[PDB]
């Protein structure tokens, strides 16, 4: 059941992808295998030769609330590879704002729509074989892939269309479509809100596609301030420390001096002697305080630039990421705490925190983060899918934490009490 | 015979055209054996001649196969080889023994010359042009082409084995109780079939591939049990280590050491214990590959006790599917770990050993973690799940290294095993200032040109020193003066410097490092009671 098709092609020059894949567990090769005959059948995708020579990595995941497996292709190659393009989808700067935000599963669109026979091949993927005893089975791509960039390219005159109806019914919505998702944001109390989100379902629902606590709430995502220590005496060992973060801080705050509580530290004295401030430390220092309660002027957003997250354990089940675009500009930053149950894992920790900060990125700026992990390759590549349940898949590069940078952030403000 | 598959379409690199070589000269034997060997498969339809409207051509040789005083033909696929496209994968990677689970027979099929058994496509065949001169260079030279995919050419084995694997859908569909694995052109069937029945299966399965032209082998030879696979001597009960003959000698060249030390190493995996540290250093200032070396006797004693390791044979289990897969791991040294995973105690499926070369800065806990997770990717290639962990490790320690390492890190379902020597926290920081403990303001410095410094510290209790260094570096200087503070402090101390590599150690806390400077400084972090390590920015006012 095809129509005619729009011709995709690769940017200038490229050739496809020819990715590696990698060794999966035997229950997710059955699944995948199962999830793939199927398709083979309602002739989504079909069995290739050897005479294609690409590739590209597949999966399968399942999300929380879900106990059917999903088959998740990794198109990252393919798609810097795609050649960017009427309906082209902007962002708008609405649910940045908004009470609250749903994202909606509408991934299995793509399926109906036909892909231009030559760019096919490009789509080749392989389910591997147990112990390499048999070779792997190789399948490409007849319909719209989930997951390509090309996929909600495509299908936007259909979803423009099919949405209209609940937009200009409800112009006080706002909805934004980011690959497999369409974020659903509203003021209007959870009531409405969670009862408008069933409806727009029904309106999905309608024309074809089944479309599936767990609510957002934007801007309720401020900055926080790095507050100070206070101490009724401090010790010589306190002023190191608090002196070695000011003369660190001040890349980002040039207002920020060290001078008058360096002095009270030259002297070799014993790290438990107290030292009482001299009235132009104690100045100094509240001096530090000001500058420090507000984030840097000057920071504003660069839509052709890249956006990058920076990530560091803090331990105890901690976390702390920055966003920016240039280093010690940062446009957001955070705290996570680890998810409930999360308790003996960090990779499962460090996973969930990314797929939520790339979440945000989506809902502010509508694009995703190339990530900066506190983690070495072998250990993310070996276990991020297990607990991976998202349909896009960030840019990441592994790093090492400067110390410094860790100190600072731990020093973010926290809620009195909390949220109750 | 040829066969009736759908062929695979098959081009040229991009934009390159078919091969342009010479034929060389050749005798009137190798010419008089050509021309018959040729005018063979020219009758079976394998080959077919072609005239002067094909300009390419790659050079067919002619060389009489050894235990055959017969002649034999040869041809010359590279250049070909190097303009034909790329396939996607023929070989993954190779299956591990231990991954298989036992048969009760298996048995093995030649699909030998099976690569001129499928047909090659149409419009490629051009390229394959290839001619047989003739005595004096006369005029023409004997021209054909292959019609068949030809022994040598780069695209045979993956299509040669895509094709089998149509071909063989069918019959598997209906037997999925037997077991089929290609490799090259040995088809491996096997099952659990009462005998007379496999039997009957494969003359089954015989005739099937045989509708598809595909000949099977005479009676006068066909293989059986066990069998060579790469390595190993697989049984359909149990594989087992094929020999492994250390040449006894009387003069040694370096190469031959080289050969030596390889196959030694090869062999650690399965038989720890194996060393190669004296035979090693027979290689130090080699001049020549082929220089003589004297054993030194630390050499012999140790060629010696490794004869005897590969001595005892080593007989492994296949893998059984209804049993949990356990890992076991012990460090045998300093950044060197052994495994082994097994279902059934002492029963094992297989072994392995890891020497890891300290690198910039480490610690054994990180360091088995690594382990750890080699062991975990390996057994995901090999039987798609991962090993419940038995580690000399107490859960102790585990969760405070940890939950305050900087990076993240994990370690799948396991459980501690008191087998000694376990790894333990050789030190620990102190989180905040000792009291009553000396405080130590370390400094050092160097000129960065002349390589002259000096390193040196003053207490809050009067103590001082200071040493000059000549042919250092600042880095150095700066460890150095730690290293001091170090050696005059006592058991427990505090220490303030101002270096960047400071910051490292007390992120890290590392037990091994590649600089023996950094190591001197751990083996004294080790031999205190309590060491309080600060930093301070430099050049502030702080000292
Ligand atoms: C079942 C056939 N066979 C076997 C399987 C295999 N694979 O799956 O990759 C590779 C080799 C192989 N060979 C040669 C065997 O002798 C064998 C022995 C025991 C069980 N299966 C064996």
């Amino acid at each position: 059941s095809p129509i005619e098709t729009v011709p995709v092609k690769l940017k200038p020059g490229m050739d496809g992808p020819k990715v590696k894949q990698w060794p999966l567990t035997e229950e997710k090769i059955k699944a995948l295998v199962e999830i793939c005959t199927e398709m083979e059948k309602e002739g989504k995708i079909s069995k290739i030769g050897p005479e294609n020579p690409y590739n590209t990595p597949v999966f399968a995941i399942k999300k929380k609330d879900s106990t059917k497996w999903r088959k998740l292709v990794d198109f990252r190659e393919l798609n810097k590879r795609t050649q960017d393009f009427q309906l082209g989808i902007p962002h708008p700067a609405g649910l940045k704002k908004k009470k609250s935000v749903t994202v909606l599963d509408v991934g299995d669109a793509y399926f109906s729509v036909p892909l231009d026979e030559d760019f096919r091949k490009y789509t080749a993927f392989t389910i591997p074989s147990i112990n390499n005893e048999t070779p792997g089975i190789r399948y490409q791509y007849n319909v719209l892939p989930q997951g390509w960039k090309g996929s909600p390219a495509i299908f936007q005159s259909s979803m423009t269309k099919i949405l209209e109806p609940f937009r200009k019914q409800n112009p006080d919505i706002v909805i934004y479509q980011y690959m497999d998702d369409l974020y659903v944001g509203s003021d209007l109390e959870i009531g409405q809100h969670r009862t408008k989100i069933e409806e727009l379902r029904q309106h999905l629902l309608r024309w074809g596609l089944t479309t599936p606590g767990y609510e957002l709430h934007p801007d309720k995502w401020t900055v926080q301030p790095i507050v100070l220590p206070e101490k009724d005496s401090w010790t010589v060992n306190d002023i190191q420390k608090l002196v070695g973060k000011l003369n660190w801080a001040s890349q980002i705050y040039p207002g920020i001096k060290v001078r008058q509580l360096c002095k009270l530290l030259r002297g070799t004295k014993a790290l438990t002697e107290v030292i009482p401030l001299t009235e132009e430390a104690e100045l100094e220092l509240a001096e530090n305080r000001e500058i420090l309660k507000e984030p840097v002027h000057g920071v504003y957003y660069d839509p052709s630039k890249d956006l990058i997250a920076e990530i560091q354990k803090q331990g105890q089940g901690q976390w702390t990421y920055q966003i920016y675009q240039e280093p010690f500009k940062n446009l957001k930053t955070g705290k996570y705490a680890r998810m409930r149950g999360a308790h003996t894992n960090d990779v499962k920790q460090l996973t969930e925190a990314v797929q939520k900060i790339t979440t945000e990125s989506i809902v502010i700026w509508g694009k995703t983060p190339k990530f900066k992990l506190p983690i070495q390759k072998e250990t993310w590549e070996t276990w991020w899918t297990e607990y991976w349940q998202a349909t896009w898949i960030p840019e990441w590069e592994f790093v090492n934490t400067p110390p410094l940078v860790k100190l600072w952030y731990q020093l973010e403000k926290e809620p009195i009490v909390g949220a109750e | 015979p040829i066969s009736p598959i759908e062929t695979v379409p098959v081009k040229l690199k991009p934009g390159m055209d078919g091969p342009k070589v010479k034929q060389w000269p050749l005798t009137e034997e190798k010419i008089k054996a050509l021309v018959e060997i040729c005018t063979e498969m020219e009758k079976e339809g394998k080959i077919s001649k072609i005239g002067p409207e094909n300009p390419y051509n790659t050079p067919v040789f002619a060389i009489k196969k050894k235990d055959s005083t017969k002649w034999r033909k040869l041809v010359d696929f590279r250049e070909l080889n190097k303009r034909t496209q790329d396939f996607w994968e023929v070989q993954l990677g190779i299956p591990h023994p231990a991954g298989l689970k036992k048969k009760k027979s298996v048995t093995v099929l030649d699909v030998g010359d099976a690569y001129f058994s499928v047909p090659l496509d149409e419009d490629f065949r051009k390229y394959t042009a290839f001619t047989i001169p003739s005595i004096n260079n006369e005029t023409p030279g004997i021209r054909y082409q292959y019609n068949v995919l030809p022994q040598g050419w780069k695209g045979s084995p993956a299509i040669f084995q895509s094709s089998m694997t149509k071909i063989l859908e069918p019959f598997r569909k209906q037997n999925p109780d037997i077991v089929i694995y290609q490799y090259m052109d040995d088809l491996y069937v096997g099952s659990d079939l009462e005998i007379g029945q496999h039997r009957t299966k494969i003359e089954e399965l015989r005739q099937h591939l045989l509708r598809w032209g595909l000949t099977t082998p005479d009676k006068k030879h066909q293989k059986e049990p066990p069998f060579l696979w790469m390595g190993y001597e697989l049984h359909p009960d149990k594989w087992t280590v094929q020999p492994i003959v250390l040449p006894e000698k009387d003069s040694w060249t370096v190469n031959d050491i080289q050969k030596l030390v390889g196959k030694l190493n090869w062999a650690s995996q399965i038989y720890p214990g194996i060393k190669v540290r004296q035979l090693c250093k027979l290689l130090r200032g080699t001049k020549a590959l082929t220089e003589v070396i004297p054993l030194t006797e630390e050499a012999e004693l140790e060629l010696a006790e490794n004869r005897e390791i590969l001595k005892e044979p080593v007989h492994g289990v296949y893998y059984d599917p209804s049993k949990d897969l356990i890992a076991e791991i012990q460090k045998q040294g300093q950044g060197q770990w052994t495994y082994q995973i097994y279902q059934e105690p002492f029963k094992n499926l297989k072994t392995g050993k890891y020497a890891r070369m300290r690198g910039a800065h480490t610690n054994d806990v990180k360091q088995l973690t690594e382990a750890v997770q080699k062991i975990t990717t390996e057994s995901i290639v090999i039987w798609g799940k991962t090993p419940k962990f038995k580690l000399p490790i107490q859960k102790e320690t585990w969760e405070t290294w940890w939950t305050e390492y900087w990076q993240a890190t994990w370690i799948p379902e396991w459980e501690f095993v008191n087998t000694p020597p376990l790894v333990k926290l050789w030190y620990q920081l102190e989180k905040e200032p000792i009291v009553g403990a000396e405080t130590f303001y370390v400094d050092g410095a160097a000129n960065r040109e002349t390589k002259l410094g000096k390193a040196g510290y003053v207490t809050n209790r009067g103590r001082q020193k200071v040493v000059t260094l000549t042919d250092t570096t600042n880095q150095k200087t700066e460890l150095q003066a730690i290293y001091l503070a170090l050696q005059d402090s006592g058991l427990e101390v505090n220490i303030v410097t101002d270096s960047q590599y400071a910051l490292g150690i007390i992120q890290a806390q590392p037990d091994q490092s590649e600089s023996e400077l950094v190591n001197q400084i751990i083996e004294q972090l080790i031999k205190k009671e309590k060491v309080y390590l600060a930093w301070v920015p430099a050049h502030k006012g702080i000292g």
